[PDB]
């Protein structure tokens, strides 16, 4: 690893969810200076199992269009990228707190 | 350069 | 009968490590395997922040789990989509941690 | 036996009139409607410019055909995937000129 | 349709494709005014039937890096939009030229 | 405002 270490080459990390909003978005600040919109998507499988995803909207306006339109029980389609959120708890335990960090949210009612 |  | 929903994800990056071939007595087999991607973002010289991300995968479909184990490798560039599945778990408290997967149903080599 | 490719669209819109359901003795019956996407991008007061673009949407598969014909309306907004086929073929000269429609799979009804 | 046609109300159009380059890119201008460098991919299709694509890379940056680092059986995964190119022939002739408009290349081969 |  240098500054050398520049890995140009590309790569791809793009989730695509559409479902329904479990709960009103909160706003919460992160580290002291980046205002990020958060929310909840339930999404289903056949096979049922309802899969409960955490949103965060960092994006400046993507935020503040989420916090005012988004409301429970909103049907949503959106993209993004995963983050894994990985942390260290009280007890020196690490934990992930997985989330999806949309850079597009479609409103679909 | 800033690598996380 | 819920309506429809999606939950689908696109990877293309290069694994971390050769694959564990996974059997935990009682559920059934599983391909495990590390694949990172890098996200590069700009912020004298161009200053350009670089941040890698690492995704834990699972195969458990039955004839993509054995190509995944035989072939996957070390430095292995592949694309794939999947699932993403959260495997919340209750632990030696009253309350669920998470292991969040992916649950890869395609594959496709690259190198 | 030829390496893996991928040709996948996914489009957001909204129907720009009611289906056609044409059977042009021969090939087998197609489920024909139009999809608009609007594309908006910033070029006083904030000048903002808009495009938008028109699809046409073919539905092959027998059970996904019929109900593309009775439930897609105009106006109705859907989600849809398929793969994009440019329909290649001869005219009165004698080379090709195309006819590109998106072969949609898959349907998600979403007013 | 006003100004106040604002069209807010958000579409997705995205393609996704990955497949082997024709020929060497080639550069060309549009309009007199927009460098763009166009290429051809090949996808296939279980089924048999090769599909070929015309590529166009407007993005600075990409575009160069495109022009530069794709050749003939170069192994491409790419993203973008489908545009229709609409156009008059010689003989008033209502035309396609359908190209996918490139925002993302990765470069495999 | 601009519409193609
Ligand atoms: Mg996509
Ligand atoms: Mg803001
Ligand atoms: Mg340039």
């Amino acid at each position: 690893e240098t500054t050398t270490s520049l890995v140009l080459e590309r790569s791809l990390n793009r989730v695509h969810l559409l479902g329904r909003v479990g709960q009103d978005p909160v706003l919460r600040q992160v580290e002291g200076k980046n205002p990020v919109t958060i929310f909840s998507l339930a999404t289903n499988e056949m096979w049922q199992k309802t899969t409960w995803h955490r949103i965060s909207v960092f994006r400046p306006g993507l935020r503040d269009v989420a916090y005012q339109y988004v409301k429970k029980g909103s049907r949503i389609y959106l993209e993004g990228k995963i983050d894994y959120g990985e942390y260290m708890d009280k007890n020196n335990v690490r934990r992930q707190a997985t989330t999806i960090i949309a850079d597009n949210i479609i409103f679909l009612s | 350069s800033s690598s996380s």
